[PDB]
Formats: structure tokens, C-alpha cells, sequence
């Protein structure tokens, strides 16, 4: 998966998460058409209470079925200041895309960061199974002792997400962000 | 004051994973180009530069909110083959074989974002197809360096499956490597695909050319994906999921995704705590937000699926009152075991 952000000169604003799912997919080319093969397929249920790639669970809702559309986790969004667009953001991430997303906004309106700020942050997630607080390099060992004094389960892994974002000012003016977790990305206007 | 700086513009502005494919949105903004025609441009250069994840053979969602607020999303999400059974990915023994999901012909979902796109440009945009599509056609047919994010993927994920694939190693190998940072990475098959798409529409995706090359690389390797599964599949415009979080409104995908129905429930459920005072770090609210992640998580492995196919009870699952009866069961000081966590019960928020 990878996400993108636009916004015009108009004020008009698009969020778009698209994938092939895995990185590169099947691998698989179709063909002499140059175009890579996505295993989608996979973020079906394969079998009632069994995990896929991504740890994530299901039942019959999400079951594989002729011509159906495998559940996803993708979450482009934007949030609403004062009536008008005030943040476009999404992430890759799989099953962590949903937490990533959701950190961006509490971000932005709890802890009030800037689009840059709320980025370069560290992120924590868990999805209930497996049972782990999931958390990045970033936060503090006495933060991090206190979490386990509290009964979770903390587990240091890899970096979570791509944010590409934009902020828009009350007066029409952009401010963006792209994400420190991926090299040779960029987010630029004018 | 600020440790991080975010860019600034005054007038538009696109973020994406790779430089190329910014530029490429930036310059369309520039000709004129609105936010939906941008996005479509960059859209197809990332099928082209990041090869990684852009695509022309995958899906995704989009979310467009015009400058007078009218917001909506364009589900493009692949369609499993119409030959697609419940327990395709089940080995002899009844277990799920990843290998079939993840790597072999069946894993593959009937492609949707040349729909997708076709139909936001089409309603929402005001250039041509052809016209957002001559950046990455070009960049396919004259190639671009290969940086250190694509070296890197190539080298890192790419070994584990482009190799093993005819086509696909002529194309992002070299001298039987991965293609290194510093190569120029030309894609004249993809180029030629491209044009075609330029020139006849997204009908040459689903029902000319390269639907008939998809269908035989299915046909011959055991794949079930079909000229009908193509000629069949179809982009949907469908109403966003969104709530309101302390006066701001939110607003995400719906089914088939589970992104925005979570995102709201999640919010829905920290509204109920004073979160700004925890502050970002603090045990306290990480404590909050993990808890009240795993009920979302666990609605979602039992309610959540496409809804042509199954009613989906996002209203209960983004009632601020059901958020609320969740909201008072999480301890700040104590946190609960998955184990005692199941789906919840609906019904009263019906």
C-alpha cells in the first residue's frame, strides 16, 4: 500500500490509498503488459479464526466469496475545522493503517501538533490479537515501565506507516508533511 | 518554537511516497488541473516509479471533498473471481495454505484502479485521461533512476518473489541481481499498456489488450481470473463513513473497508476522556487509546465484510452511546486481556 494527499488552488481535496497489498504483490507480471499482480486475496478469511498476513481475524462477514470484495483496512481521511477541509491524511500499514490514521488525529486535534509534528512521532498499536501493545522506537523507558505495570504487553517492532499529509490554515494556506519512515518520498506545492 | 517543520504553500499542494510522482501531481495542479485530475496523474506515475505498492493490477479507495463540502468515496477495491470458493486457500487437511494467498496465481483479486480512476476523472475531474496519463507513460517508455527506497524494496522484498517469475525478472532484474540504486529502470511492456489506455479508455484494462494478457496469465498458471471477472468488475461511489470528534467531523471509507467505521467508533470512545490533558507519550493516554482499540478490532473480525454481501451494522458500531458502554470499561491503571474481549453486543444500539 501507499497513500497520497492532494489539495488545489480551489480548496478542493483528494486522499488516496491504493495496493497490491503485500510489497510487489504476487511478483507475478501479467503477462507482456508489464503490470504487477496484487494478492488481495488474502485479506479475506481464509478459515473462521485463523490469522493472514497481517494477524487480522474473521468469520463468515469476511469470507471468501465469488465476486466479492475482500474487507480492507485502507482509511484515507479528512477532518473537518470550522466547516471547512482541515486535514487529508492515510498510511500504509496493513492492519495498522486504522491506528496509524487514528494517531494523526488525536495528533492534530488533542495534542494540537502541527502536520510535521504529529508525523515525526512515534506510533503505538494493538489489535486486540494478537495480544500486544505494539509500540516504535520513541517513547520513554518511563512511560514504556508504567505500560507494563498496567498489564500490557509491550513488544519494540518496525516502524509503523508512510503518513503523506496536508494541513489547510483558516486562510486558505498548506501546510504539509511526508513521512521520516520512508526515504525518497516528498511533499511539495506551490 | 517547532522542532518539525511542515512544507508550505499557497496555493496547492501534493504529498506522496516518492518525488518523481509529486512532481508529476504539482505540475498538473500548475496546467490546471484540479485536485481529483492531480491525483489521477499521480496515480498512474506511482504505477510506474513505485511498482512497490502504485499499481495498474491491485485497488484501493479514494475520498474526495469538493471545495463546497461535498464529500464521497470510490470503492476500487479488486472483486475476487467469479470462480472464487469459500475454502479456495484450504490445503488437504482443512488448514489455510498462505503460500496460495500470498504467492501463487489464486492470490490475485480482479484489478480495480483503472476503474477507480476512470470514474473520479470522469465525474470529478475536468482533463482527459490521456492527458493524466502521458507523465507516467513517458516515464515508463524513457525510464527513471532507480533511488534508494526502490533499490532497497527490490533487494529486500523484491527477491522473495520477482525472480521466480519469467516476465517480472526481465524486467526488475539485471545481471541477476535487483536492479541496483544509480540503474535506469525502463518498462516498455508497462509503457505500451499505458498508451493503450491513453488512447482507448479504461475499456483496454478490462475488455481489450491487456485484459486478455491478464486472462492468459491466469489460464496457463492455474489463476482464475476471467475476461467476464474483467468485463464484470466495476468501480463504487458510496457513502463516507464519518463522526464528529469534539467538533470536528471525520470522515473515512466505508465497506468494503473497516477503516472509518473503526477510526469513528475509536474516537468516539476517547471522546469520553480528556485526552489533551494526558498529553502525547504519557502512559495514561496510550494506556486509553490501546484498550479502546481492541474492542474495535475485535467488532471488526466479526461485523465488518463487503456490504453487497453482508449487512454491515455501522450505525451501532459508531453510536457514541455504545462507544460510551466501552469507554467505561476501560481501567486506566489496568489493562484487559484479548482473551476476555469479544465481539460486542449490538443489539441495544440498533
Amino acid at each position: 500500500t501507499t497513500h497520497y494527499s492532494v489539495v488545489d488552488k480551489d480548496g478542493n481535496a483528494v486522499a488516496v490509498t491504493y495496493t497490491l497489498n503485500t510489497t510487489f504483490g504476487t511478483g507475478i507480471v501479467a503477462g507482456e503488459s508489464g503490470i504487477l499482480l496484487n494478492n488481495q486475496m488474502d485479506d479475506f478469511s481464509a478459515k473462521p479464526g485463523v490469522p493472514n498476513v497481517y494477524g487480522l481475524v474473521g468469520g463468515d462477514a469476511n469470507a471468501v466469496g465469488p465476486n466479492k470484495r475482500p474487507l480492507s483496512s485502507m482509511s484515507p481521511t479528512i477532518v473537518v475545522k470550522d466547516g471547512k477541509t482541515w486535514l487529508v491524511t492515510g498510511s500504509p500499514g496493513g492492519s495498522r493503517i486504522i491506528t496509524t490514521v487514528l494517531q494523526m488525529v488525536v495528533n492534530s486535534i488533542d495534542y494540537g501538533l502541527n502536520v510535521a509534528e504529529a508525523t515525526n512521532a512515534p506510533r503505538f498499536h494493538h489489535q486486540w490479537l494478537p495480544d500486544e501493545l505494539r509500540v516504535e522506537k520513541g517513547f520513554s523507558p518511563d512511560t514504556l515501565k508504567l505500560l507494563e505495570a498496567k498489564g500490557q504487553k509491550v513488544a519494540l517492532k518496525e516502524a509503523m506507516g508512510s503518513t503523506q499529509s496536508i494541513m489547510v490554515g483558516p486562510d486558505g494556506e498548506l501546510y504539509g508533511a511526508s513521512d521520516p519512515r520512508s526515504v525518497d518520498d516528498l511533499t511539495a506545492g506551490y | 518554537e517547532d522542532v518539525f517543520h511542515p512544507v508550505r504553500a499557497k496555493q496547492g499542494m501534493v504529498a506522496s511516497v516518492d518525488a518523481t510522482a509529486t512532481q508529476v501531481g504539482v505540475d498538473i495542479l500548475k496546467e490546471g488541473g484540479n485536485a481529483v485530475d492531480a491525483a489521477v496523474a499521480v496515480g498512474y506515475a506511482l504505477a510506474v516509479t513505485h511498482p512497490q505498492a502504485g499499481n495498474l493490477g491491485g485497488g484501493g479507495f479514494m475520498l474526495i471533498r469538493s471545495k463546497n463540502g461535498n464529500t464521497t468515496a470510490i470503492d476500487f477495491r479488486e472483486m475476487a473471481p467469479a470462480k472464487a470458493t469459500r475454502d479456495m486457500f484450504l490445503d488437504d487437511q482443512g488448514n489455510p495454505d498462505s503460500k496460495k494467498s500470498l504467492t501463487s496465481h489464486l492470490a490475485s483479486g480482479t484489478p480495480g484502479t483503472v476503474a477507480g480512476f476512470s470514474l473520479a476523472l470522469d465525474k470529478y475531474g475536468t482533463m482527459p485521461l490521456n492527458k493524466v496519463v502521458q507523465p507516467a507513460f513517458k516515464l515508463a517508455r524513457d525510464g527513471f533512476i532507480v533511488n534508494d527506497a526502490l533499490a532497497d524494496d527490490l533487494k529486500t522484498y523484491g527477491s522473495e518473489v520477482l525472480p521466480n517469475h519469467e516476465n517480472s525478472k526481465a524486467i526488475f532484474w539485471k545481471e541477476g541481481e535487483p536492479l541496483k540504486k544509480g540503474d535506469t529502470l525502463v518498462q516498455a511492456n508497462l509503457a505500451k499498456s499505458l498508451e493503450m489506455i491513453a488512447e482507448n479508455g479504461p475499456d483496454e484494462f478490462y475488455k481489450g489488450t491487456i485484459a486478455e494478457q491478464i486472462a492468459q496469465e491466469m489460464q496457463k498458471n492455474g489463476g482464475l481470473i476471467t475476461k467476464e471477472d474483467l468485463a464484470a468488475y466495476k468501480a463504487v461511489e458510496r457513502t463516507p463513513i464519518s463522526g464528529d470528534y469534539r467538533g470536528y467531523q471525520v470522515y473515512s471509507m466505508p465497506p468494503p473497508s473497516s477503516g472509518g467505521i473503526h477510526i469513528v467508533q475509536i474516537l468516539n470512545i476517547l471522546e469520553n476522556f480528556d485526552m489533551k490533558k494526558y498529553g502525547f507519550g504519557s502512559a495514561d493516554a496510550m494506556q486509553i487509546m490501546a484498550e479502546a482499540e481492541k474492542y474495535a478490532y475485535a467488532d471488526r473480525s466479526e461485523y465488518l465484510g463487503d456490504p453487497d454481501f453482508v449487512k454491515v451494522p455501522w450505525q451501532a458500531l459508531t453510536n457514541k452511546a455504545y462507544a460510551k458502554s466501552i469507554a467505561d470499561q476501560i481501567d486506566i491503571n489496568k489493562a484487559k486481556p484479548s482473551s476476555e474481549i469479544r465481539p460486542g453486543k449490538l443489539a441495544p444500539y440498533e
